[PDB]
Formats: C-alpha cells, structure tokens, sequence
C-alpha cells in the first residue's frame, strides 16, 4: 500500500517548475525568489494572473484545488531554492507560496463566503475582529530510544497522540531540537460594517496563521487574505488556512460611477464658496437652528490632515467634538443624522460594546478557556467616525481609557500577559446630557456633569445647547416642527400611514455621502497668506482671553487648522484658503463666545 | 468494514450552509387565551 | 544520524584531555581539576564554556547548539562515569543525601544481568549540577526574534527582569517505598505536576502480589532549588512602535537567586517548551536557565564636542519642534546625564514641571523617553507588588538609573507620593502587601509633569494654592519649573508662526544648529556617563559664596524660597553634570555659575 | 510513526561490510563475490567461523539474532557489489547470504530440534521426503490506476488481500513486469534412517526454499540445510527458511573411534584368508548351513564398485540377490539378520510403504489438496540396501518400476506433470517362496513364482533352498535349533526369563556392522593377472553351458567382477587377488551349478 | 485498546515444544467386565 509514482503530481511539479524556470522570460519571478533569497524568507508570493497566462489550465486546477496543488507548488519551490542555492534550501524545511491578484468568483466576503467554496482558493477581505496569542505549533516530534538505541519521527500535520513508549514499552526522550515547531495564531474575520445589511446576522469566519503570517496581522484592520477554505474533523466547523495576507488601506476610494464624480465635480464648480453653507443646512434640516454646530459636525466628517514628522510624531487630523444640552433636544436626533450621512461610521452608547466596551478588551473563550484579544467599537472606528451617546454614563475605566486614543489615537494593552497596540484614530463626536438637566451658566462645563477637564482639553470643539424659553425661538422651532409633522409624501391621499414593513434645494444623503468621501480623499495642504492669517487670528485670541469655556491654547490653534483644512476639503481646494480659516474662527468665536 | 469505528476523511465531505430557526403562530391565529405553537 | 555513545567518547576524551594554560601559565586541565572538586563534592555547579569545546570540534559545538538539551544528558552522564577516575578522598559524607545515596550503591554493588526498571535513575546519582555558556559567536538574540524555530536549542539573550518568585524545592526524583516487600522506587518527574505512584512494580511485591502500596519519603527524594522569572525587552530592542515582550525563564539549582527584579542581565540557555490539539498541539514555551549575568567616534565628533556652543546645540536638539523653553531644554539634558555619584552622592537629577496644560509638556516627557536609553512612561503598577506569590516590580523599579517619566503628576495617589518620597530620599522602595517591608534599590531620576488645578496658574494664588501636592516634596526635587500662560501677542504669534510651517513642512523652522539624531545624543551620553568629575576645594569657596549670596535673597523674599543644604547639594550636581558635558573631569567655575543661573531661573519662574 | 535511524542497524550494517571488505586480509571474499559477480548468481556463501574469528560478537548476534542481523548482511553485500559493480548490482532487486562452517550447538538434527531454537540459525542434516512442486511467489506487485494516472506498490514479504480497487473504487491493472515474483518450493526433512531410534517417534521439520534455491535438493538426498527457524501465525506450526543447502556425500565418512579403526586393522591383518569366512560363519550364526547364501549375503553388503564411464555409462556396483525357499526355511530369518548388521538397510514387504510403495510416488496433501513428490523405499535406500519380504506379492506397477530402477538405479516420473527423476542406487535382496509352497525342481524359478524372465536377468544371483527330507540334514538342523533354544544367558539360575522389556571366534554383530562399514569404504581395484583368470573361467562357464538354471551371460561376467571386487574389500585388499575371483567363481558355480 | 481483534507478532512469540498423550487404566486395576477410564 505503499504510492510509489504520480504522474499527475509530476508533471504539475515540472509545469510549476517551468513556470518558477523565470530565465527564458522577463526574470520577474527568477527576480522575486532571488529576492527572497536575499531576504532570507521562505514564502514566495505569486500572481494568479501570471499563472493563468502561462497556463489558464494549471491555474484553475490550482483554484478548484487548492491543497494539492499547492503541495506540488511548494515542492516546486524548494527545488527551484535548491536549484538556485542548496545550502540556502537546506537552512529551511520547506517553503511556502503566497497567492495575489484577480479572482472572479473567490474573491468573496465573509457574507458572502458560502460553503460551496470548500476545498477552493478564495481571496476573504473583511475586518479583523478578536485575535488569539502567537502560540508554537508541533508539527512533526522526533523521538529516541535509548533501550533501542533507536530513532523514530512522526508528523501530525492535519492529522494524548503524542508518543512516549517503544512498542516494547521503552522510555522514548524527545529531541527537541529536531522536532519541529511553527508559531501559529488564530484570528477572526467580519464583513465591513459599513457594507453589510442590519437585517441579516453576523458571518464571521476563522483563519488560521502560520510562520511569517503570524502577527501580520492585528484586530480591527482591514485585510485580505488568500487561503484553501476547509472544514475540520467532526455538521462539521469550518476555517480559512491563510496562504498570504495583506493590510489594504484603510480609506480605500470612492470608487462608485464617474457620473456621481461628474455629478459632484459640477456642484462642486457651480458653487464652490457656497458648497458649505449649503451642506450644512441640508445636513440637518429636519433640526432648525444650531447652524454653527451642522458647520462643525461637517467638518467633524471631512476632518483634517494627519501631520507626521521626523521625531514619529503622528499630528492627528482629526476632529472631535462635544455637544451638551438639556434633554428633549435635538442632540439624539443629530446622532441619527451623522450615523446616516458619515461614509464611516459606528454607534455606541455610554455603556459602550458589550463585554469588550469602547476600546479592546481580553476575553477568554470559555468553550476552551482560551484568551482572545478583541477590538472595541472604537478600534473598529479606526479611520471613520464614532458616535457616543450617554457619554456622561461612561464607566471609570473608558473614562480613563479614552484619554490615550484621544492623545495618541492608539489604544494598548499589556494585561493578562497579553500585549497589543491598536490603532484607533478617529474623530468622535460625543454627547451628553447635564446632570439633573436645568444646565447653568456659571460652573465650569465640567461641573454640570463631570469630565476632569482632561477630556474637555482633548475634545476640539464644545458647544452648549440651552432650553431657552424664548417665544420667538420656540415659535421658530415648534412651527418648524409642525410643518415637519404636517409634510406628506407627494404621492400619498392622507390616508393611511407607512405600512408595517420587515426591513428598515437640499442635497440627498447619499450624494452627500459621496461627496464627502470623495472630499476625504482630497488633501488640502497649507498656504502662506491663511498660516498669515490664522497666526493673527490665534494672537487676536490670546488678546481675547484677557477677558473672563476653556481658555485659548495651542489646542485651539491646531484645532482652528484642522477646521480650515475641513473646509477645505469641504471646497475640494488643493489648499487651504483664507476663506477656510475665517470661517473656522468664526465658529470658534461662536462656540467660545455667545 | 475494527468493526464500527470510522474515521471521517473531511477533504471530500461536500457540505452546505445550515441554519435552524423558530417560527410562531401569528398574534391574530393563537386562540384566545392560548400559547401559540412552535416548530 | 550519529551514535550517542560515540559523542558520548569525545565529550569525556575533551572533559579528561582539554587544558588551558591558566594565571602565571599554568597548563592546568580546567574542567579536569573541577572534577577532582566534584569528585571531592568541593563543586556542585560545573559551568562549561562551548568555547572551548570550539578551540578544538565547532562542529561538535554546532551539533550541541542543534540540540541543547540532548547534549546537556551526555555531558552529565560523561560526568557521572568519570568521577571515580578523579576520586581521590573520601570526603565526609555531606548530608544525607550522599550517605543515601552511598547506602543505595551498597544495596546495588550487593546483587549478573539485571532488568532496566531494577537500577537507579542516572539523575539520581546526582549533586552535581552541569550547565553551558553560549558561545561568543551566537550574538545575544533579541526576545522577539526568538520563535518556534529555536525551540529545543540553546540561545544567548537581553532583557530586564520584571518578577522572580522566591526559591522553592522542586523536586527531581520522587522516591517511594513499598508497603509489603520494602524495595525502594524512584520516579523522575519533567512536567511541573505529577501523579504519586501508587502500587510498587518491585519484583518481590510483583510476584507476591501482596498489595504493596507505595509510600513516598522526602528524605529518600530527591529536590533541588528552583525560581520562575519573567525577563523583559531591553528598551533598545523595541522598536517606537512596539512594545516590550516578556519571557518565562526557570532558574535551578547553584543558579537561583542570581538576579533581582530590574536588573539588567543576560541570560543563556535552552528554549523549550511546556504543556502546562488543532493540526497539532500548541504549548506554551520557555527558556531553560543555564548561564545569568548581570550585565552593567570619529575626529569629527570630537570637534562638535569642543563647540563652545556644544551642549548649547545639544539642548537644541532636545525637542527642537517644541518652540522656545530652551532653558528648560537644557535643565532636561543635564537630567539626561544625571550627576556622578562621587564618594556617596545622589547624582540623580529630579526634575518637577508644572504649568497650564498645552504648554508641551506632555510632549516634552515622550521625546526624554523617546531619546533615553533606559526609561518608563507613567500617568498615576508604579511601585512594586507581590502578586498572587512573586514580586512584581513597578515602572519606578524598571527606571534603575534610567528616567521615569510621569505625566499627570499632581493626580497621582497620596501614597504613591509618599512612595516617590522614599526614592528621592534613599533611592528604594519599600513594599509591604503581607507587613513585610521588601526593599528594592529603585535608583533613578523622575522627571515629574503636573498642572495647577482650576484651570490655568493663577499668580496672585500662592504655590501650591494651585497645585495640590505636598510642598516639602517640591523642595526634595532638584528643580521646578513653573510655566504659565502669559498672553504675549508677538510671541504667541511666534508660536503660532512655528506651528503652520510645521503643519506645512511636517518639520520644524530651519534652526541655527539644525537637530542631531537621537543615536547621536545618547552616544554623547553615554560618553558624558563615562566621566566623573571632581569638585576641586579652590571652587568651594567661591560655590559656597554664591550660595550664602542665594540664601540671603531667600531671607530678604517675603515667601521662602526652599533654599538650603539641599539647594546646595543640587548646584553641585548640576555642575559636576556639566563638566560631564564638557567631558572635562574637573568642574569649571563656568559650570556653577551656570547652574546657579538655571536655578535663578527655576526661582524666576516662580514669580 | 516512522523510523529515522537505527544504531545498531548502522553499526552491523558496517560491520559486516567491514567483513565483507577483504582486501587488505587475504582476499578469499573479495574473491568470492568476484566469482559472484562473473558467475551471475546472487547469494554469497559465508563460513560462520571466519565471522567469530573477524567478530565473535556479531556471529554470536548473527547465530541468536537471524532475521534481523541477515537483512543488514544483505544491505552490506548489496552494497559491496554496487562498490565493485553498480550495474550488475542493479541487475537484482536483492542479495543473500549463505552460511556454512561449524556450528556449535545450532548443528542439530529434526529429531533433536526443539522448540528452543525458535528464531535462532540452525544447521539440520538429514534427508529429504516430500517435495512440492516449484511455484512462482508473488513479493512485491505493482499497479496501475489510470483514473489517476497513479502508480502504487505493495509488498508482501513476511505478510481479499490482493488490491485491485483504488480507494476511490477506480479499477488497478497490475503490472506484471514492474512486480516481482520468485520460484518457491517447499519439501520435508527427517532424520537418517540408520540413526534414528524406533521408539521414538517420526520428527519431520518441513523447509521453504526460494530464488536458486528452489531447485537444489530431491527426494531422497542427503542434505545439510543452514537456515533461520521460525513459527507461522496460528499451537503454531513452525517451518525452517533455508538460507543455503547442500548435499553432503551418503558416502559420509565411518568416524567410529580409532580404536574399532586399530581393532579392525589389526583383525583384518590377523588372517585375511579366513576373513571372509570366518565373517562367513559368523555372519548367521543362528542359521545352519547355506554356506554359500551366508557367503552371498555378504558380498551383497561389501557391494561392487560402480563405474561411470565417458559416455555416461553407469555400470552399477551394487549386487542383487534373490532367494527362493521352501516356509518354514529361514528366508526372513536371514534378512533380519541383514537389517541388524547392515550399515544403512531399510526393511519393507511386497506391498512396501503405504501409499507411496516401493518406488517414489505423488501424492496430494488433502490438507490443502496439494501435489508432493513423496520418495519411496527403494530410492531411500540409494546406496544402501532394501530387505524385501513376499516379493512375489509385490504389485503389478512395482513390477514395472523395479525394471527401471535394477537397470538404473534410478526411478524417474512425469505423472501430474510432476517431472523428476530420483537417484535409486541400491543393492536389493530380495525373498519370496514358491507360490502353493513345495517348489517343484523341474520347471524355471519363473514357473514356480512368475518374475517375467527379465527380473531373473537382472539378478546378479537367485539362491534355490528346498526342504529335502533328508534324516540327516534334518538332526543336523534339530541338533542346531534345540542347542540355540536350550540356551541361557550366562548370569541366570534356569529360572526366569527375560523381562518383559518395555524399550526395544565368533564376531558381534555390531563389530561386524562396524568393520563392513569401514570396509564399504575401500575402492579395490583390477589386476591384469586377475582379469585374465576371470576371463578363463567365464568362457570355461560358457563352455559348461553347453549342458541346460539361467544360462551364463555378459550379466553373469560383471556379476563376477562385483564378487571379486566385493571379496577384495572384505580383506581391505586394493587389488584384487586370485582368491578373490576364485571364491566368486565357486560361488557361481554353485549358484548355477547344485 | 480496532477493537478486540489484535495481530499476533510470531518474531517475539516464545514457544516450546507441546504433545499429548492418552493413559488407560491398567487391566489388573480395571473393575471386572468395565472399561477401562482414559486420561
Ligand atoms: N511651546 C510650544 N511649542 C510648540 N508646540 C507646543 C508648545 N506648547 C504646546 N504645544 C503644542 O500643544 C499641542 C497640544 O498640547 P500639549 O500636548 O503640548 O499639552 P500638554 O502641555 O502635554 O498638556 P497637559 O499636561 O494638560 O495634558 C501639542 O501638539 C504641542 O505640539
Ligand atoms: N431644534 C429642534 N428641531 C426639531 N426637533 C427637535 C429640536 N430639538 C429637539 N427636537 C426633538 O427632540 C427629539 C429627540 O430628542 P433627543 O435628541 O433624543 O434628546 P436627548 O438627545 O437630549 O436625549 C426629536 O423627536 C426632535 O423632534
Ligand atoms: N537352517 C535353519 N536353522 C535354524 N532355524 C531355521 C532354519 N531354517 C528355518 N529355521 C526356522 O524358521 C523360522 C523362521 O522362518 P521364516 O524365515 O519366517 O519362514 P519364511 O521366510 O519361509 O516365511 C525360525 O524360527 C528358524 O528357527
Ligand atoms: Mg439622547
Ligand atoms: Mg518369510
Ligand atoms: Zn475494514
Ligand atoms: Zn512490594
Ligand atoms: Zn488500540
């Protein structure tokens, strides 16, 4: 029962071979693995298209299967490695090929993975969610028999198990070193969260990493990866085995149709000063009034340019902004609107995730008693936006958790011998209600709820909203209201309301939506005569704060920037313009001074 | 064929999505003062 | 692929034949004579250099390397068969564990083919300990290259270590007897947990059947003494982005209690791993302890240090992207120095900064800690703990003679000051979880960061009617500079001014002497840590004048202004730091005048 | 689960290349697989006692230890032949080794091999029974699946079974030329008939032989087989594996102890006239008269001396005698005396041995319904004598095989295309009365028995005895009988006889046995004095046939040579003398001539 | 430990050599007119 020849095996090896054989060709391969040699890894990385042109046959039979294939490519590779230097083979055990480029069908994600793609190659971008600890694998243990005087192996490979006895019951020792051992970690995939229906569930999917792959890798990044979906041994539980993974960039593009670019290029051309007054009165037009707060929720969106110098400093471009006000006011109804506008966007309340809360937390299995780390809705907010409500119900702990991401931006963790730094840069808007409501304009924001006044010092913006009693306003607002009660949909009899259904002059949300993300791609950079301007404004203000909100500071200033660089976005300016930084200040004006 | 004892060979089992849920008697169907049924 | 026995030939052919001429040239059969002492029982740990194996078989050496723990066996097993060659007393039988195991031989040498369970565990005949040093070829690897693929072979690593757990006995051999027949059993243990055996498998109960239970006896076991420790990345080793990574190790034997919480020691030995099942099994790993020791330019470069304008450029260089405060910029480099410690002295150099907050000092903390070679970041765990049962060492520990940096000063627990108090004062930290008052040499500077609270500094509010920390602990630090938020029109515009071209440039304004990179800085360092400067007995007299001048506008200022001995002893600190900086080993007259400006200006920056 | 190393493999695998390395030492092995490789055969022939000398360890494991320590010899001869030549190495699959030399306590005999020998080498000697018919035996087959384009193995070896199904149930065709196969053949071993005690029983030890072999060994051989004794799977029945046979002379050698040389040399130089007949006299001493039968007998036990000529001619030197008589003449007497002294004598009656009879026969198993050439009496006594008893009521087919084999010597048979043909040689006495009694002395011994006219040609001589009633012979009979049965052992009181046994001048038997058996040794040959003498009297007999027993012929010249020849061994005389042919003659003469 | 089938390994199964025999009551000691027991 022993195999002894594969025709199929062989001569799949010889075309890999011929095709590794880059010498009659370009050398773009031949190069790669030179490279690789050099580089002293052991995981070539390999363009399917490439395959497929050299031999479409072949690369289907690569993707329809993926396992064995992979194993004649592999062997391929250390032969080629030989070939090439035999020492250099002869440092590692085998070598690993790494798949890239187009595929039509297995480029899929986790909502989409079916089972069908069993036993396939399919390329799963998602988001990484909870990740396991770097733990060493055994592979293959080798054994001595001292009584014997005998060697004796196993692998395990797919396949308590772990030998100790001779058949005749010697003691067996374990050469370490001859055994082989591979780190190896665990991690979760998920769909986009802003791509993925409220309606439908979560489908989150396993993979497994192994040597180089291990930590290239880390929750709340959004990857994809290439790998042989597989079950395992028992319904049965299914998981990913990576092949090569790769972090895409988290602010992708607006990719969308070149008719909603020409759309927005021919708004944005027929009224490039007005495009942010208009924005912000159809940002929120179901809400009257706080106009000034809709110009600094659009910036919030647009945000600004993240500053990195030599000294690694990373200058955030973000912008974060807190908005406190009696109850029955618009601040929920704000939240809504954001959620519903922002291209990225994820609620949270003051409570935050469950179990893992704002930012990541250390979680064990309990069907395994195995740790996992997993990120927080803030880390998976990395790069978009986060809306927190109740935020003066945060717990102790978030309290003085938010202080790093809102300096720093990155969240770590060391505890349960467990070590991680995570990226969660993003702006926040945040609110809160007062205390007893009934705010008072003579203690400190603080006062009426209480933030230690290092949180207002990191927010960017405060606004205060008040419930004034002022007939006129209240007039404006409640027949504003009313008018919002009274609207009919043009095509209805005032008959009827909306049915009972299972699923869920001013500009649309989703062209807004468009425009924005498209806006965010814009990097609007800095201009003499504005960084003139601003820098006496700034003065101005310091001469302002001799009368008797925070004070001005630096944060003000860098804050004043970021707004302009905002609205410069909000323009798509290539730069910034004395128009962005007047109606920044402006709007600091406002918020600092009624 | 170690007579029963088998060992699954998982790379050509072919398997399929799977999903169990529960559904109910509609608020208007139950009786009066009665627990709809479930399947 | 090789025959053990015929390894096992070469090792006791190098262990019998292997000599060095040692002091006064003395050909002396080094590990020779130390079998003559084990053989005596005059040595128990026998430490062997690889070295030495490579002066004659580095093949062997690599093989060993290959395979630690396999190598480790033969050597000891060679050990064994050659100690009664150098046997040439009978030494006293020292404790009962030789007279035991000489009993056993006797019981033995009175029995002839025999079956491999009726003799005597190899590790049994024991008392001598054997261990490797890696071999000065194999650099030290950092923690974080070490992975799966070293496993089961013998490596040279860095680290700090962060806990040890007290010495416990753990045992080697678990000895047992019968209840019917009387025959002794043994049973080696590897894993930390065992199962105790139960019916004894001696022949005599074997064939009587006689129900005889084992019963085990500590005497006749055999222990040994064993520490678990966790070391961690050196600071160097972590890159900016990362962060440090711990490693177990399990210290045994002659080698525990060779190490203490924050020292910065290198250790040699095996990486393996411990079970304490998909596509195999996973396991957690280890590093077998074998060897611990506590560890401790071009022409150019010498022209830009005899640059009067030197530390000047230096102290530019210390943040250059934050505008201005280049005199507290200065007062950071000589912090960075530190004193010298002449005999003691306490040349740690504390430093308190309080201020309105966004005046850089947050970020004036991360480039020091950035730009130290050794140091920790902390807001206010901070001191050490005895964790449930090891002693776990705080971040002020970590610091040992690096630089502890504290944000959020002010906000820190009142016992936490009461704990940095000590260390200003003695340079220890005493800890008591169970009342026992464990002290731990926790020498270092602290450079502490604090805001007055209610918003910015007020001046009409006296010090520490702003800020709420003790005012004797102000005066324990070196010095302490206030910043406030003066509204000055032209020089916030300067501010202002430097802040765009930053946003435009992501780099600062072109400064006369442009930054130095940090390796640079603390090459300079590490030169200016080389020097001890003295205080000449000339300097004296005019440091003393100067001082008595200080002390009499402190009794002509209406408030106290802290002045006195402790004042004193600071001055010279600094001074003595700044001839360090001048790599010039007696301080300069220029050097006090200097610091006594520095402090002027700490005091100037109280009004 | 898979071994890497053996130590001990590696160090006997060296070891025994370093034996086979010859080159330095005096070359014979070198020499040897030299002559291997020139003469093409595959399985060197070893003396275990130069491998003591070069290693007595790895003999005493060899000895202890066969299957495994023969494996690693075969590696190191493979090896060596690759060293000297890789092609004709390449030629075979596999070597063999051969073992020969003393072996201390391992030469044993059936009867005496125990169970304790089970896995250790054992020399047996003996002689060959049953033998199987040569069958090719599949080791390792090989086949071919083209669903996969797979080629797979199988051995056997040691180890429904025969795979023809992939496990994906795609059809295997074999592949005949790719398998191995080897010739295989089974027979049985017993111990020598002349050695070999009565109440014990039969211990037959069968033995398998494979590759050359195959065919070196018969039925009826006297063979020293060297081998690795092993059980079988199932009380279990055990086999020897024969590791190398050959076939010891049945001349053998009389080892006896020099004195019984010394007592022989000095009777025999005591009276070499009266040697003859004092033996003579002694031979029967039980039996009265039949002088010449007496004197006949023991020609008949000294034997001719066989002549094979250039062309294949094979004039026997055995001697056959028939003798016809009266009951109640003592015929069986005499052969019993015969069996007694004879050196190597099987008795047997007309019927002969069941199933098999006289001459060899097939026979199937009925245990498993397999052929087996089982040897008959006549060809067990090949080179000795057979003693038959109512040879008249010898069977029809026996009375055509007994042509064959008096001509011969030697019996062949094809039945069941069984092809064979067996070595025969032997001296036959054979006895039979007359049919109804009362032999009528007129017509041809024929007449009165029926032997066809051609049996009595081959009878070198045919004794007539007759009870004639003369009152004279008969006192000298009675006076012999009641002198024999009035006798008593000399240590007895008249009272009682012997015990009921529950085991079973003139010369003892046993000396007699011992000094023909030192004499069958001998080699005499002619005298031109003698030749001529004979010469005379054969034409003088011719002569005297003018008067008309069988008339004399060329048979009865050889005849004469036989008994001359015989006569000269009697005295050990290497030369014939004249007394020699002139006792033949007499005796002839008296044979043909009352 | 495949169940209770197991494979015998005939290398290292010891065995020694085995007969039986049959033993008859002696005719002196046999009860008149009765068969003789067997053993
Ligand atoms: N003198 C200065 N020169 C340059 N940048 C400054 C200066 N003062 C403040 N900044 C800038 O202020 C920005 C935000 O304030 P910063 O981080 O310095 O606060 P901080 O003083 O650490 O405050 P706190 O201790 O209250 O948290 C920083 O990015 C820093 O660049
Ligand atoms: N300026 C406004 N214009 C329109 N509706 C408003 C305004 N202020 C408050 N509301 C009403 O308040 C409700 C939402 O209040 P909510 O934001 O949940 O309160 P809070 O956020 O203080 O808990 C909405 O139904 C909305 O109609
Ligand atoms: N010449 C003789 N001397 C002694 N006994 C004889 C002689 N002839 C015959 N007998 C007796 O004959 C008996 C054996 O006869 P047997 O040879 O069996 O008869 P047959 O061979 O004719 O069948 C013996 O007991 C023997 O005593
Ligand atoms: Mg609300
Ligand atoms: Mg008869
Ligand atoms: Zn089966
Ligand atoms: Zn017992
Ligand atoms: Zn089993």
């Amino acid at each position: 029962t022993v195999v002894l020849d594969d025709v199929e095996l062989r001569e799949a090896q010889r075309d890999y071979l011929d095709f590794l054989d880059d010498e009659e060709d370009q050398g773009i391969y031949q190069s790669k693995v030179r490279e690789l040699i050099s580089d002293n890894q052991y995981r070539l990385i390999v363009n399917v298209n490439d395959l497929r042109r050299k031999n479409e046959k072949r690369a289907n039979r690569l993707l329809n299967n993926a396992f064995e294939e992979l194993v004649a490519f592999q062997r391929a590779l250390k032969d080629f490695v030989a070939s090439i230097d035999a020492t250099y083979a002869k440092q590692y055990e085998e070598f690993y090929v790494g798949l890239e480029g187009s595929f039509g069908s297995k480029h899929v994600s986790p909502r989409t993975l079916t089972s069908c793609f069993l036993s396939c190659v399919v390329c799963v971008e998602g988001i990484v969610t909870k990740c396991s600890l770097v733990r060493p694998k055994v592979v293959r243990s080798v054994h001595y028999c001292p009584a014997t005087k005998k060697t004796i192996e196993r692998r395990y490979s797919d396949l308590s198990v772990y030998p100790t006895k001779d058949e005749e019951n010697n003691p067996l020792e374990t050469e370490y070193g001859l055994s082989v051992y591979k780190d190896h970690q665990t991690i979760t995939i998920q769909e986009m969260p802003e791509k993925a229906p409220a309606g439908q569930l979560p489908r989150s999917v396993d993979v497994i990493l192994d040597d180089d792959l291990v930590d290239k890798a880390k929750p709340g990044d959004r990857v994809q990866v290439v790998g042989t979906y597989r079950c395992l041994p028992g319904t049965f539980r299914t998981v990913l085995i990576a092949c090569n993974v790769k972090q895409m960039s988290k602010d992708a593009q607006p990719s969308f149709s070149a008719e909603d670019i020409a759309k927005i290029k021919k708004f944005s051309k027929t009224r490039s000063k007005d495009i942010f007054d208009q924005l912000a009165k159809s940002l929120a037009p179901s809400i009257h009034g706080h106009d000034y707060v809709k110009k600094a929720i659009l910036c919030l969106l647009l945000g600004g340019v993240e500053r990195d110098l030599e000294n690694g400093s990373h200058i955030r471009g973000d912008i974060n902004i807190l908005l406190i006000g009696d109850p029955s006011v618009a601040k929920s109804q704000l939240l809504r609107y954001v959620l519903c506008t922002a291209p990225r966007a994820i609620p949270t309340t003051g409570r935050g995730s469950s179990g893992v809360g704002l930012t990541a937390a250390v979680t064990t299995d309990q069907e395994t008693g195995e740790r996992r780390l997993e990120a927080g809705a803030m880390v998976l907010a990395d790069r978009g936006v986060v809306c927190i409500d109740e935020f003066d119900k945060m717990s102790d702990m978030d309290r003085t958790a938010i202080h790093e991401v809102m300096e720093q931006g990155r969240v770590t963790i060391a505890k349960a011998g467990i070590h991680a730094r995570l990226n969660a840069r993003c702006s926040v808007l945040a609110a809160a209600n007062p205390v007893y409501g009934r705010y008072d304009q003579y203690k400190t924001p603080m006062e009426n709820i209480g933030l230690q006044d290092s949180l207002l010092s990191r927010f960017d913006l405060l606004f205060i909203m008040l419930d004034q009693m002022d007939p006129e306003q209240d007039r404006e607002i409640s027949d504003h209201v009313l008018r919002m009660h009274r609207y009919r949909a043009p095509g209805e009899q005032d008959g009827d309301a909306m049915p009972l259904g299972s699923a869920v002059k001013m500009v649309s949300a989703a062209f807004m939506k468009k425009y924005i993300h498209v806006a965010k791609i814009i990097k609007p950079v800095l201009t003499q005569e504005s960084a003139t301007y601003i820098a006496e404004e700034y003065s101005r203000l310091r001469s302002q704060d001799s009368m008797s909100t925070s004070p001005v500071t630096a944060r003000t200033l860098e804050t004043l920037i970021r707004l302009a660089t905002a609205h410069a976005k909000a323009r798509m300016s290539k730069t910034v313009d004395l128009q962005d930084a007047e109606e920044a200040v402006e709007l600091v004006q406002y918020a600092y001074f009624k | 064929c170690p007579l029963d004892p088998y060992f699954i060979m998982p790379d050509k089992c072919k398997c399929v999505d799977f999903q169990t849920l529960k559904l109910q008697e509609l608020p208007d169907a139950v009786p009066h003062g009665e627990m709809p049924r479930h399947m | 692929l090789k025959d053990y026995a015929l390894e096992k030939e070469k090792v006791k052919k190098f262990l019998q034949e292997f000599y060095q001429d040692d002091e006064l040239g003395k050909k002396q059969f080094k590990y020779g004579n130390q079998l003559v002492r084990l053989a005596h029982r005059e040595q128990v740990a026998l430490y062997v250099d690889l070295d030495d194996v490579a002066e004659d078989d580095p093949e062997l050496v690599d093989s060993i390397c290959e395979n630690a723990r396999r190598y480790a066996k033969l050597f000891a097993d060679a050990v064994q068969e050659l100690l009664p060659q150098y046997k040439e007393r009978e030494v006293v039988n020292k404790d009962v564990l030789d007279v035991y195991i000489e009993h056993r031989l006797m019981m033995e040498q009175r029995s002839m083919v025999r079956s491999p369970q009726n003799q005597y565990p190899a590790e049994l005949m024991r008392r001598f300990e054997l261990y490797f040093q890696g071999p000065s070829s194999n650099k030290p690897r950092v923690i974080r290259e070490v992975r799966a693929d070293s496993v089961g072979k013998l490596v040279t690593v860095r680290g700090i270590v962060t806990r040890v757990s007290e010495v416990k006995p753990k045992m080697v051999v678990a000895t047992y007897t019968c209840d019917q027949c009387g025959a002794e059993t043994y049973q080696p243990i590897q894993s930390p947990t065992f199962m105790p055996l139960i019916m004894c498998p001696s022949q005599e109960c074997q064939t009587n059947r006689s129900g005889g239970r084992l019963y085990l006896q500590t005497r006749g076991s055999r222990f040994i003494k064993f520490q678990e420790m966790k070391m961690q990345e050196h600071s160097d080793q972590v890159p900016v982005g990362n962060i440090p990574r711990s490693i177990t190790v399990l210290v045994e034997g002659e080698n525990t209690r060779i190490a203490q919480p924050g020292d910065h020691v290198s250790v040699t030995g095996i990486f393996l791993p411990i079970l304490r099942v998909v596509q195999g099994l996973l396991s957690e790993t280890y590093l077998e302890a074998h060897r611990i020791v506590k560890m401790n330019l071009t022409r150019e470069e010498l022209r830009q240090i005899a640059e009067e304008d030197f530390y000047e450029k230096l102290a530019a260089s210390i943040a250059p992207e934050i505008y201005g405060h280049e005199d507290v910029k200065k007062a950071l480099l000589l912090l960075l120095v530190g004193g010298v410690d002449q005999s003691k002295i306490r040349g740690n150099i504390n430093i308190c900064l309080m201020g309105d907050p966004g005046v850089a000092k947050s970020q004036l903390l991360s480039y020091i800690d950035r730009l130290a070679p050794r140091s920790q970041y902390t807001t206010g765990g901070l001191t050490a703990a005895v964790l449930r049962l090891t002693l776990e060492g705080g971040a002020l520990v970590l610091a040992d003679q690096g630089v502890c940096c504290i944000d959020e000063f002010d906000k820190m627990a009142e016992a936490d000051r009461t704990a940095i108090h000590e260390v200003m004062e003695q340079q220890t930290i005493s800890i008591a979880k169970a009342g026992i008052l464990t002290t731990l040499n926790a020498r270092c500077s602290i450079l502490a960061a604090a805001n007055p609270a209610y918003g910015r500094y007020n001046p009409r509010r006296s010090l520490e009617q702003n800020i709420q920390l003790p005012a004797a602990l102000l005066s324990r630090f070196d010095l302490l500079w206030l910043i406030q938020d003066r509204p000055d029109r032209d020089n916030d515009l300067r501010l202002a001014q430097h802040i765009t071209y930053v946003h435009q440039h992501s780099r600062q304004p072109p400064s006369q002497f442009e930054p130095l990179d940090m390796k640079l800085m603390r090459r300079y360092i590490a030169m200016c840590r080389e020097k001890q400067p003295m205080v000449p007995e000339s300097l004296a007299d005019y440091i003393t004048a100067a001082y008595v001048e200080m002390r009499r506008e402190a009794w002509a200022s209406k408030d106290a202004t802290y002045t006195s001995a402790r004042t004193l002893l600071a001055i010279l600190r600094l001074s003595t730091a700044l001839a360090r900086l001048r790599m010039v080993d007696v301080v300069e007259k220029e050097d006090v005048n200097e610091a006594i400006r520095l402090m002027e200006m700490s005091k100037d920056s109280l009004l």
